[PDB]
């Protein structure tokens, strides 16, 4: 199986910075990309970014550069090499960004692309 | 640290610690009683008014003391010499090199 | 044609601020860097510091607080203010011009160079001594 | 010798770059061959010791942060009862502080002890010719304008392919095989974002990379027969490793790649090259090997331009690491031993690896 | 390990140079914290002096540590018959 | 490549003993013999000896026994196993032996013998 667990919901102040964790378990973490998407009410979905956790190469959306930042932390352990953590340090928090934030992972079939996000995190709502 | 050669011959007056990086030494003269006077203001070129016979070792050599080579010594060379060294690894020297004077016969 | 004139008390009592001035000839003070040279009797001279307008006033870090250098744009001079006369500073003093120049030994954009100085012309010196 | 490039008529073969074979096989081959070339070399488990480090004999300026530390420590001799106090030089990207006083340890001692590559072996690429076994054939698409997927109308069978140099470079792939007439971009799906855009151009841009210090290696005997090659003294000045690229040739090749890349996004689009976005040090920067030393050269001096619809050189700095973690496995390193003398290598950048930005919001 | 050697219990004549030395030294036990002072006999062609007092070490410790042949195996020659393969 | 470097020229006294080094580099030293030949003026060449540096078995000329001696020193190092040193301790030096002394090595082809000395040292002249 594959699990994506997040951190709990938070209430922050305008101009502060949130830091959302995303722990992935149940697969070889160093292979598959992790995407981050958000859900704003009354505006539909909106993509944020992705991160390849082998090295850590990221890519952000064009309208969110200079605000978001993504890191990862691998499992340097030859006994449980499966688990891993992704992070998002979303800075420049304005009152428009009250939303729910999901960290997703693509499917594992061969004809699955990258954007057919199969496995989903529980989502974390932030309110500012 | 005195040295004495007969007049007309050559002399190699040395100063400073061993070289670590590239350096740009300067060389000073002090006739007894009066002010000092510049002799070499880089490794191997001198200002105008200061004649030839004042040759110096280059600075690019690593692991080499700071010397000053004179040829055809005369009685006007009876003075004090000083090195002031600027190594590009060891920090800047706010005090000169050791006073190594030279008298002639 | 330049020649400098040092001027000071010469005889100083201890725990007093030593002051000394340097009158100029030929060229004025602002257009070049100036330096103060101390020499005790029968040894190496040590360099005290060098001054210019626009903040180019680094001192000897051994001293660094016991001395403050200053400029005289009005009378066309350059001064020295020493503080706390010990027994060691009984020496001959010199105001002397200096010229800069860059020794470049690497890539220029990597700040891989330095600036060496050299005193070209000198004054006459002033043998300041402390007594009790 | 003389490999039989045999042409075939009237043949339309469906090639595919991205779901190809021979690349995961080549990747497993090169990592297994990496693993087998380290087994006879020594293991460095007696070196995870509490190092006492200090600054190198240098005029320390506060703005410039020194990439060298001078570390001294106890180490066992070949006589097991006695120990010697030795000193070496390390790079600041290899040690970490343990917490006044200063004590350092190596970066990998809480993850994995790891192997110094025994320096009789070398790291330059030699060409490998892959060959098919008996009862299999290798097809080669001799078309010129072939973007990498679909039918190729002029194929040819080969018994054994040409010289493939295995280089390890992350961006700016060096010593590659050039194009024929154009600069060719290629992608699996160019309207996708997660797939890299491979760019290969026709005339190469040469690059001169150097480190200008001369390390003096010294042999510190760990035990019986096992020696450890440390860095001794730096004679001469200490300077930063760098690389030079010709500015006019780089501007011309970026002009060519913009003229090619406008064919896929409309002609009236403004193409802007920015530097890398972030991540680990082996992907934010140009990583390569040069004479048995691993360089990590900054790349923001090249990928910085904005192209609108209408004898100088670029010096880019580098940092070098002695402990690598290539292929990103769990319990591996390689302690690359130092090389005597200054190091210079001249190579020829032939390609690039690019990545778009996943733009929303009316972006022109 | 730094061996402390001496001469064997023997009437040492000066002309005859003894081919045996009696060497004692520390050695680890199977319990890693404790060590035992043991003694053995070596041949003079296997030890070398480290420089009064006398301290010896083995001859190969600055070249290569090396393997005691485990003595269940033997070294006498048995006959080997080489054979050609088929064809 | 293959290099054979020697020591510099020396001036010795009659009855003393010279010691000529010969450092070989660029090949597996434990395989090929090293010969030593001399060149006396006005008498042509004259062979001295050879040494097999795997163990050190030597052979000298018949007219020079009891005077010459040859040793070798291998490279006990698994990182540069190529270099090696040969020595000659020529004793009983008389005024007739003012000469030049070469340390040579045979060729590496298959039909090369042992005596076709291909690679030559620079030679060291001794004068007594
Ligand atoms: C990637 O690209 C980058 C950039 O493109 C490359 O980076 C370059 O890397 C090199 C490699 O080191 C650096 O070279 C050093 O340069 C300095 C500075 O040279 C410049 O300045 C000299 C003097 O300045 C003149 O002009 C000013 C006003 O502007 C004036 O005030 C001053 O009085 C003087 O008139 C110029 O002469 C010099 O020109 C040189 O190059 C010209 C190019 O074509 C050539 O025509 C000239 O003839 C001349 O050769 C340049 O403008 C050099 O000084 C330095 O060399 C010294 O230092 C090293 C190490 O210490 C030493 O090995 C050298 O031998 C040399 O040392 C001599 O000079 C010292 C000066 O005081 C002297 O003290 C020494 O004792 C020694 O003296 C020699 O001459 C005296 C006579 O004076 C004689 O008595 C002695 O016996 C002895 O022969 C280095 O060469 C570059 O700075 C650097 N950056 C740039 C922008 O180029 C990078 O390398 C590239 N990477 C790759 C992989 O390609
Ligand atoms: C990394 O850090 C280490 C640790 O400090 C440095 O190694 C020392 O470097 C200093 C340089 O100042 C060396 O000190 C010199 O020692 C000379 C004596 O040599 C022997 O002495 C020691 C015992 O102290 C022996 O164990 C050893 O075998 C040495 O061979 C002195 O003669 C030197 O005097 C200097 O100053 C006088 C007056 O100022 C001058 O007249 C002299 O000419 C000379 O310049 C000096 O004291 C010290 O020996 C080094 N230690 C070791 C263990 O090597 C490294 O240099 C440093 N590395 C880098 C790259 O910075
Ligand atoms: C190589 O070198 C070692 C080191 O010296 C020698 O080993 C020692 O040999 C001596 C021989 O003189 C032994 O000494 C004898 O010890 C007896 C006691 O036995 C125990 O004692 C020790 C403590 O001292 C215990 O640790 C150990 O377990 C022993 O079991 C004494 O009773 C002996 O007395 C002798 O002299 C008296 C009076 O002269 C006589 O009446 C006795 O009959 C007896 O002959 C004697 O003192 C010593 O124990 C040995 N040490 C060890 C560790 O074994 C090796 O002998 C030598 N090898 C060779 C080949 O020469
Ligand atoms: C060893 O390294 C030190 C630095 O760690 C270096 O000292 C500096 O040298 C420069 C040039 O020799 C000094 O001059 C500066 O030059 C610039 C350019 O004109 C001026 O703008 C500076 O003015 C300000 O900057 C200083 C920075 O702290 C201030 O302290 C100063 O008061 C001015 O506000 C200044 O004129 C520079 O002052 C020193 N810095 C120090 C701290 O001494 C030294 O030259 C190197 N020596 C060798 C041999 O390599
Ligand atoms: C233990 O070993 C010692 C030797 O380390 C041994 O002592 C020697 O024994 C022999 C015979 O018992 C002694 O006698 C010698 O015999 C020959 C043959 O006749 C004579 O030529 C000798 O004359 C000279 O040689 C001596 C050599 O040093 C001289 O010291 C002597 O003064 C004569 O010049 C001599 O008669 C021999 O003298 C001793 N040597 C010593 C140093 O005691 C002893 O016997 C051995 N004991 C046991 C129990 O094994
Ligand atoms: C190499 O090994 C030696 C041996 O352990 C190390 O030296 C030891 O260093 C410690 C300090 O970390 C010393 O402790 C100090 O002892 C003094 C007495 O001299 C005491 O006043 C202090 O309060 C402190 O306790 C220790 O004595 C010393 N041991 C010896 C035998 O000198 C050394 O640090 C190791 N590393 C290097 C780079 O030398
Ligand atoms: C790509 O280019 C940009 C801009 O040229 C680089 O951004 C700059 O990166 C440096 C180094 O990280 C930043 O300097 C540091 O800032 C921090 C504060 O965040 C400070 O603590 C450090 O001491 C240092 O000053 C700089 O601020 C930053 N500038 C901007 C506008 O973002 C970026 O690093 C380049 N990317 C790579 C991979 O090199
Ligand atoms: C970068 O790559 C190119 C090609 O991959 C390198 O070679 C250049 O182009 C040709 C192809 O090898 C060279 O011609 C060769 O000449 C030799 C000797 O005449 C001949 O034996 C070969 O069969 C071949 O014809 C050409 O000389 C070379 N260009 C230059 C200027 O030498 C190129 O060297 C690589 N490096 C750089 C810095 O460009
Ligand atoms: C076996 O291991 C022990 C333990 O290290 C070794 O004994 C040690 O031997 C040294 C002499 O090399 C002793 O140093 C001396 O200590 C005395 C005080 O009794 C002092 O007066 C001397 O000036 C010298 O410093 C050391 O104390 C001693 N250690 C112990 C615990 O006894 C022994 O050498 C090893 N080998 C054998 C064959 O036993
Ligand atoms: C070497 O030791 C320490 C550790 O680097 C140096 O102290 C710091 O050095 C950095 C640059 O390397 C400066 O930016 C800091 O401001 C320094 N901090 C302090 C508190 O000084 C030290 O300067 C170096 N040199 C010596 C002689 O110790
Ligand atoms: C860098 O260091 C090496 C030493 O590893 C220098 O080589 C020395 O060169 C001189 C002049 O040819 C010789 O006399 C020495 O014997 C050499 N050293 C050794 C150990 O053999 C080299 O010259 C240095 N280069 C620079 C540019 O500094
Ligand atoms: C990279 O190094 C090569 C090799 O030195 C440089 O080619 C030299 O360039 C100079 C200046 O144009 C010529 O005078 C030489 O004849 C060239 N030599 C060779 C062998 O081609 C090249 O310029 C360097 N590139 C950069 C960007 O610095
Ligand atoms: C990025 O490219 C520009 C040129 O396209 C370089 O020039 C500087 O650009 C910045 C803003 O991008 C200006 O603030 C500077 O004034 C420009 N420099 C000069 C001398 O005018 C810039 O250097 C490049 N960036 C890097 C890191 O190399
Ligand atoms: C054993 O210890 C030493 C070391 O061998 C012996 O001293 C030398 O022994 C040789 C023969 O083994 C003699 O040729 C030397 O003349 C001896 N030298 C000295 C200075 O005596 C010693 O004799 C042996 N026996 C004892 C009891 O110590
Ligand atoms: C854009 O310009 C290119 C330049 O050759 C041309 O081929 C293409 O037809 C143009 N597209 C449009 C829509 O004008």
């Amino acid at each position: 199986q594959v699990q994506l667990v997040q951190s709990g919901a938070v209430i922050k102040t305008p101009g502060s910075s949130v830091k959302i964790s995303c722990r992935a378990s149940g697969y070889n973490f160093r292979d598959y990309s992790i995407h981050w998407v958000r859900l704003i009410p009354d505006k539909g979905f909106e993509w944020i970014g992705w991160i390849k956790p082998l090295w850590g190469a990221v890519s952000y959306a064009r309208q969110l550069q200079g605000r978001v930042s993504m890191t990862r932390q691998l499992s340097q352990d030859p006994d449980d090499p499966d688990w891993g953590v992704a992070y998002m340090e979303f800075s420049g928090l304005t009152p428009a960004d009250t939303a729910e934030y999901f960290c997703v992972r693509r499917g594992s079939c061969d004809y699955c692309g990258d954007f057919p996000w199969q496995y989903w995190g529980q989502g974390t709502v932030v309110v500012v | 640290t005195f040295v004495s050669v007969a007049p007309g011959q050559t002399a190699r007056i040395t100063c400073g610690e061993e070289s670590l990086g590239s350096r740009s030494v300067i060389w000073y003269q002090q006739r007894p009683g009066q002010a000092p006077s510049l002799i070499i203001y880089n490794n191997n070129d001198r200002p105008s008014g200061i004649p030839d016979r004042f040759s110096g070792s280059p600075g690019s050599t690593f692991g080499t003391t700071a010397t000053l080579t004179i040829t055809s010594v005369e009685a006007g060379d009876e003075a004090d010499y000083y090195c002031h060294i600027w190594d590009s690894r060891r920090p800047t020297n706010w005090v000169f090199g050791e006073g190594t004077t030279l008298i002639v016969l | 044609q330049v020649h400098l004139q040092e001027s000071g008390p010469g005889l100083v009592k201890p725990s007093e601020t030593l002051s000394l001035t340097c009158n100029v000839s030929g060229t004025l003070v602002r257009d070049n860097y100036w330096s103060w040279i101390r020499q005790p009797l029968g040894k190496q001279p040590e360099w005290i510091g060098y001054v210019h307008d626009s903040g180019d006033t680094n001192y000897n870090p051994s001293l660094k607080s016991r001395v403050h250098l200053s400029l005289d744009k009005s009378k066309n001079l350059v001064s020295l203010r020493l503080t706390g006369v010990t027994a060691a500073d009984s020496a001959i003093y010199y105001c002397a011009t200096t010229k800069h120049g860059r020794r470049i030994y690497g890539v220029v954009a990597f700040k891989e160079w330095f600036t060496y100085f050299y005193m070209d012309v000198w004054g006459k010196g002033t043998s300041v001594t402390v007594s009790s | 010798p003389n490999p039989q490039e045999i042409h075939l008529e009237n043949v339309t073969e469906e090639f595919n770059m991205w779901k190809n074979n021979m690349v995961e096989q080549m990747h497993t081959d090169i990592i297994s061959l990496w693993d087998q070339s380290l087994k006879p070399c020594v293991k460095l488990t007696p070196l995870c010791v509490t190092l006492q480090c200090t600054n190198v004999t240098n005029n320390i300026t506060d703005d410039m942060r020194g990439e060298l530390k001078n570390c001294s420590f106890n180490m066992t001799t070949e006589l097991r009862d006695k120990k010697q106090k030795v000193y070496s030089l390390f790079y600041r990207l290899d040690v970490v502080q343990i917490n006044s006083n200063k004590e350092y340890r190596l970066i990998n001692c809480n993850t994995s002890a790891c192997t110094q590559a025994c320096p009789k072996v070398s790291f330059e690429p030699i060409p490998i010719h892959y060959c098919a076994p008996a009862g299999f054939a290798i097809l080669k698409c001799k078309d010129k304008k072939f973007n990498g997927t679909g039918p190729c109308p002029s194929v040819s069978t080969v018994q054994c392919t040409h010289g493939i140099k295995p280089v390890v470079s992350t961006q700016l792939l060096l010593n590659g095989s050039l194009a024929e007439e154009e600069v060719m971009i290629r992608s699996e799906n160019i309207t996708n974002n997660a797939k890299n855009i491979l760019v290969q151009f026709n005339t190469p841009v040469q690059i001169n990379c150097t480190r200008p210090n001369n390390n003096t290696r010294k042999s510190i005997r760990i035990g019986p027969g096992q020696a450890f090659y440390a860095t001794g003294d730096i004679i001469g000045d200490i300077r930063q490793a760098h690389c030079n690229v010709s500015k006019a040739t780089w501007n011309e090749t970026l002009g060519k790649v913009v003229k090619q890349l406008r064919k896929h996004f409309g002609n009236n689009t403004i193409i802007r090259f920015a530097n890398s976005s972030g991540g680990d040090l082996e992907v934010t920067t140009h990583s390569f090997n040069c004479g048995g030393e691993f360089f990590y050269c900054n790349t923001s001096g090249l990928f910085n331009s904005t192209w609108i619809s209408n004898n100088d050189s670029i010096t880019l700095p580098c940092r070098i690491k002695q402990i690598i973690n290539m292929w990103q496995r769990i319990g591996q390193c390689m302690y690359a031993p130092p090389i005597q003398g200054v190091i210079r290598c001249v190579s020829n950048i032939t390609g690039l690896i690019l990545t778009r930005d996943g733009g929303s919001t009316n972006s022109t």
